[PDB]
């Protein structure tokens, strides 16, 4: 087997976005889910900087 | 009396209204798989499961590249085929059966 | 749903019922007795 | 062949809730 | 044949769970109230004298 | 035109005598060319303690090999001669012999049997043969899985008293029962009043009356210093046993608790729920096993050895349903099912005649037809419900299982099983 | 909630806990949206199957 299925870790990273199927034909309207969580994410590191001088 | 021409005018309108028609599909390509429908699909013969995927796979083919097949090759709405309706009505009464069965 | 109306679901739900009404006592006194219900809690000797 | 089987003696571990024989089975199963 | 507590005690209360657990919490109410009146009245007596309760 | 009930009413009657020495005679009459006679006795392994544990069935394997009267193999030659058939059996508490004959030969047939069960020749040479016989049947893997958790279960339920014990015994014993302990166990427990003498078929009552006193009459009835062993009462106990053999297919299990005993009506309503509940698995019953004072009450099934766990389950869950949520429409199925198997039981003279000596034993009397009709109609779901809760909820099981059982759920898990948390 | 008689210092440390705690409950609970979403797959604009195209 290739080390992308050789442990648990890695092989549901695998699952999730690398051998994940998906449809060939969803639209632009399917992107917002990704730009959420990269919002969410910079949200979190500005709020840690912020939070040491308020 | 004209009340049947009339309705199959309206009917007639609303099917082109659709458009599922411009991606070379059957209405009854378009239902939604539940429970009973699945069990509908598995009872078809070989010939028309195979023309089913076909169809299916060239209009998410066609919706991946933006486009429609040309006007010619559109399906017409009085030479359309209502496959699976027949299959689908005797799962349905089985279901009925069954739960009538689960009252007494 | 309409599929619920007949005789084998009246059976069923008479089987359940004390059950029911029992575990119903359990919430209504165990309520009670968390909140220092006075209300209820003013009542027992 | 399995004839022979019998399950060893557990005497030491009971309760002397059944050995002090004199009341019906089930009566016993409900007090233990 | 010998009607025993513990075995009236289980055909009664114990067999079923709802009647159990409303046995419990009929239980707890009461032990609360005794238990913290018996605590009390010890801690009370342990330093008589010292307490501004009674020096009021 | 009839009613089922009222069909029940042409069945005859079955006459009962007795003779002076206590034996009693039963029969029922119906008119046929052909006969099923035998004697039915009130003694089997629950009688037998560990010095003697095995000897029935010793005596069985040599019941048809001589006589006095008919040396060696001339009983035999005569059996045959007549186009008869001769059969003889050995249970946990009782023991049989009968004989399927024309009804023309009523006169031998009587005194064959009771040249056997008076006159049998106990010969030295005999007795070494069944010995090597019984040796050698024991020796090798002669026996069904079926069987072995069967005798499993029976060995962890009753554990400590004699009902624990197997009718073949221990291998160690028939290597050393002697001529003496065979004729002490006859003399202690082949008496009379012990004794029934059933017939079925083209039997006239009185005749075969007459040919008992002829031929019976002088079997004694003085039991003597009260020689009949003292032996231990009777106990249930929750337990396991398990035997892990992963080299086997299929894996078996037996699972029940402690059930009523012959005596008490509750039984008829316990069939009933037996006849509800009987895919996962092979193979799958549920059954009763009646004793005078106790019983057992539970389930037996195979599976594969991955599937254990969900089998359990779907069983208990459908214990603990039938004991809460039971309902009318299944209950009628369930009697419609046991009518059906009383009935059809009842075929041929052979299943009759053993019913009457069975029945004679156990209840003192022959139950007709239309009483046990009349006791199924009585049930209801809300019988069912009292009853099996009476005898399956919140109680602990005795378990067997034999095979690859690595996934037999733990004891503990087993008994929570018993019993629902939102009930 | 407020801690006193009305809107006050006690309250806005309350707010201040509660801000920072929040988004990584979110962020657990968006890991189990997504798990729940990887059982079946994503659906698509023509609400028929398109499990004989999928990349
Ligand atoms: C000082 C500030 C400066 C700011 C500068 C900002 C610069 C921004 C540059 C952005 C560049 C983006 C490039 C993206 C390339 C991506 C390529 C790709 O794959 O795309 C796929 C994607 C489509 O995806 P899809 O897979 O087809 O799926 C979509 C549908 O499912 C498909 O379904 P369908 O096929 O059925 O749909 C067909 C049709 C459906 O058509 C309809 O529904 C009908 C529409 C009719 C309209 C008619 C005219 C209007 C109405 C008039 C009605 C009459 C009124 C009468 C009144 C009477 C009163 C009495 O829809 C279309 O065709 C839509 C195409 C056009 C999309 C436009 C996107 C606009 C984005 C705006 C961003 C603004 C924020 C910028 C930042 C600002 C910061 C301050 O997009 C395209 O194909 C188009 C790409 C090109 C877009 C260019 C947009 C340029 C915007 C410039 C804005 C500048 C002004 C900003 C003002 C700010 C004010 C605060
Ligand atoms: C923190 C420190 C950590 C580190 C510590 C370190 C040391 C740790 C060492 C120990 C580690 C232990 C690990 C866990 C072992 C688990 C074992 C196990 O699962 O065995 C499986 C065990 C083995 O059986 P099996 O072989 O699987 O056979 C399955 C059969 O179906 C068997 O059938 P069955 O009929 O016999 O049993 C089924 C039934 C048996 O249970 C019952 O029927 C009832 C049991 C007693 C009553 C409990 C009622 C609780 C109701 C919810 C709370 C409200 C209470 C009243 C106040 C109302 C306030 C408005 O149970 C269920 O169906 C499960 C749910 C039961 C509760 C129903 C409510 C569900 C929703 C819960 C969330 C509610 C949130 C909102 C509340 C309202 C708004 C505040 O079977 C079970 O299914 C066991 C069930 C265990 C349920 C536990 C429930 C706990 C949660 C309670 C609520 C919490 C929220 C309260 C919020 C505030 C309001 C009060
Ligand atoms: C929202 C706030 C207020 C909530 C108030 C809650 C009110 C209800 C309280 C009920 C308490 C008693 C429930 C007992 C249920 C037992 C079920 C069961 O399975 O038992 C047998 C089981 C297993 O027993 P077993 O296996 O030995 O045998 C059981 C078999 N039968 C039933 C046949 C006898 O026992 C347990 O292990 C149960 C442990 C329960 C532990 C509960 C701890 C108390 C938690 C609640 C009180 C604290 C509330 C604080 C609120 C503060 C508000 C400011
Ligand atoms: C001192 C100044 C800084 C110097 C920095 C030097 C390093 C510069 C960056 C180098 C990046 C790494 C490039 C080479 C990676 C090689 C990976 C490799 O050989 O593993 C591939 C192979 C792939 O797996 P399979 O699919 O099973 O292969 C089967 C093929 N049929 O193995 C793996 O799974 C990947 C293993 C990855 C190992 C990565 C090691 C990284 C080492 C980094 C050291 C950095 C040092 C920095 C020092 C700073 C000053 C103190
Ligand atoms: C922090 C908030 C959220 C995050 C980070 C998030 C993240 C995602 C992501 C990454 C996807 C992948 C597919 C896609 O991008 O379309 C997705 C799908 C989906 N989300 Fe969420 N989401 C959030 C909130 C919501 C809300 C508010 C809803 C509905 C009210 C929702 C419902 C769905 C559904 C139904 C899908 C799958 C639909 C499909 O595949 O057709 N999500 N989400
Ligand atoms: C979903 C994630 C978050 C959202 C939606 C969010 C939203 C907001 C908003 C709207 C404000 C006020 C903006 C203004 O007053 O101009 C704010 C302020 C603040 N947030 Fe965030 N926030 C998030 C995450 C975080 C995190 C993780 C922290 C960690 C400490 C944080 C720390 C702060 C602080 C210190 C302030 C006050 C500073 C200021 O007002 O500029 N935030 N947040
Ligand atoms: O963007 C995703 C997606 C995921 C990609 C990776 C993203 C992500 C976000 C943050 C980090 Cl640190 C890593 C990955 C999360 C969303 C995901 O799980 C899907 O199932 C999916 C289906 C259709 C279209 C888009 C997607």
């Amino acid at each position: 087997t290739p080390m992308r299925k050789s442990n648990p870790i890695m092989k549901m990273i695998n699952h999730s976005l690398i051998d994940l199927p998906t449809p060939s034909n969803i639209s632009m309207w399917w992107n917002f889910g990704s730009l959420l969580a990269f919002c969410l994410i910079l949200q979190i590191i500005t709020g840690l900087f912020l939070a040491m001088h308020y | 009396s004209a009340s049947g021409k009339w309705l199959d005018g309206i009917r007639k309108w609303y099917y082109n209204a659709a458009g599922f028609n411009k991606l070379g599909l059957l209405r009854d390509d378009t239902m939604y798989e539940d429970e009973d429908v699945k069990e509908a699909i598995r009872r078809l013969p070989d010939n028309l499961y195979n023309d089913r995927m076909f169809r299916i796979k060239r209009a998410l083919d066609l919706n991946l590249k933006h486009q429609i097949l040309p006007k010619e090759q559109w399906t017409k709405y009085e030479e359309e085929n209502f496959y699976l309706e027949p299959y689908l009505k005797e799962v349905i009464r089985e279901r009925k059966e069954r739960e009538e069965w689960a009252k007494k | 749903m309409t599929r619920f109306l007949g005789p084998r679901y009246r059976q069923l739900v008479k089987n359940w019922i004390p059950t029911a009404y029992t575990w119903g006592a359990v919430g209504t006194l165990g309520l009670a007795w968390a909140a220092d219900w006075r209300l209820i809690l003013d009542w027992v000797p | 062949s399995h004839t022979d089987v019998k399950v060893p003696d557990f005497y030491d571990y009971r309760r002397l809730e059944v050995l002090d024989s004199t009341k019906s089975s089930r009566e016993s199963s409900e007090a233990r | 044949a010998a009607v025993a507590f513990t075995s009236k005690l289980y055909s009664l209360l114990f067999r079923r769970t709802s009647t159990f657990a409303l046995t419990i919490v009929v239980g707890v109410l009461f032990f609360e109230r005794a238990f913290d009146q018996g605590a009390d009245a010890i801690y009370d007596h342990i330093n008589e004298g010292k307490l501004w309760k009674h020096i009021k | 035109t009839a009613t089922f009930a009222q069909a029940l009413q042409f069945v005859p009657e079955t006459q009962v005598s007795l003779l002076d020495n206590g034996l009693r005679v039963a029969s029922e009459q119906s008119s046929q060319p052909t006969c099923t006679v035998g004697v039915w006795i009130d003694v089997g392994s629950r009688f037998e303690t560990e010095k003697n544990n095995g000897a029935g069935y010793f005596l069985e394997h040599l019941a048809f090999k001589g006589t006095k009267n008919r040396p060696g193999s001339a009983l035999e030659k005569e059996v045959e001669s007549m186009g008869a058939h001769l059969n003889a059996y050995s249970t946990r508490e009782h023991t049989a012999y009968y004989i399927k004959a024309l009804s023309k030969d009523l006169p031998k047939v009587v005194e064959l049997l009771g040249d056997i069960v008076q006159n049998c020749s106990l010969e030295d040479s005999q007795i070494e043969k069944e010995r090597d016989v019984i040796l050698r049947e024991m020796q090798e893997n002669d026996a069904s899985m079926r069987d072995v958790v069967f005798d499993y279960l029976h060995a962890t339920a009753f554990q400590g008293t004699p009902l624990a014990q197997t009718v073949e015994g221990p291998s160690e014993n028939v290597r050393k029962l002697s001529r003496a302990d065979l004729t002490e166990y006859l003399s202690t427990h082949y008496k009379a009043p012990r004794m029934v003498l059933a017939a079925a078929g083209g039997v006239e009552h009185q005749q075969l009356l007459d040919l008992a006193q002829k031929h019976l009459g002088d079997i004694p009835w003085t039991y003597a210093e009260d020689t009949m062993p003292a032996l231990t009462p009777c106990r249930f106990t929750g337990s396991e046993i398990r035997h892990r053999d992963d080299a086997l297919p299929f894996a078996h299990v037996a699972i029940a608790v402690e059930g009523p005993g012959w005596a008490s009506p509750d039984n008829v309503a316990l069939q009933v729920a037996n006849a509800i509940i009987g895919k996962l698995c092979q193979s799958f019953q549920t059954f009763s096993i009646c004793y005078a004072d106790t019983g057992l009450l539970g389930a037996h099934f195979v599976c594969d050895r991955m599937k254990i766990d969900d089998m359990m389950f779907v069983l208990q869950g459908q214990w603990m349903r039938l004991c809460t949520s039971a309902t009318e429409s299944e209950v009628a199925r369930g009697k419609n099912i046991l009518r059906n198997a009383l009935v059809s039981h009842l075929d041929g003279t052979t299943p009759v005649c053993e019913d009457i000596g069975r029945s004679l034993l156990t209840y003192g009397r022959r139950i007709p037809l239309a009483e046990w009709e009349s006791r199924i109609a009585e049930v209801d779901a809300s019988v069912v419900r009292e009853i099996c809760s009476k005898y399956i909820y919140d109680q602990c099981p005795a378990v067997a299982g034999y095979g690859p059982i690595e996934q037999l759920p733990d004891y503990n898990r087993i008994r929570s099983g018993m019993f629902w948390l939102r009930f | 909630i407020w801690g006193g008689y009305s809107i006050g210092n006690p309250t806005l440390s309350r707010f201040f806990t509660l801000h920072f705690i929040l988004p990584f409950i979110i962020t657990a609970l968006t890991m189990v949206h997504l798990l729940f979403l990887h059982e079946t797959g994503s659906n698509n604009p023509c609400g028929i199957s398109s499990d004989s195209d999928k990349i």
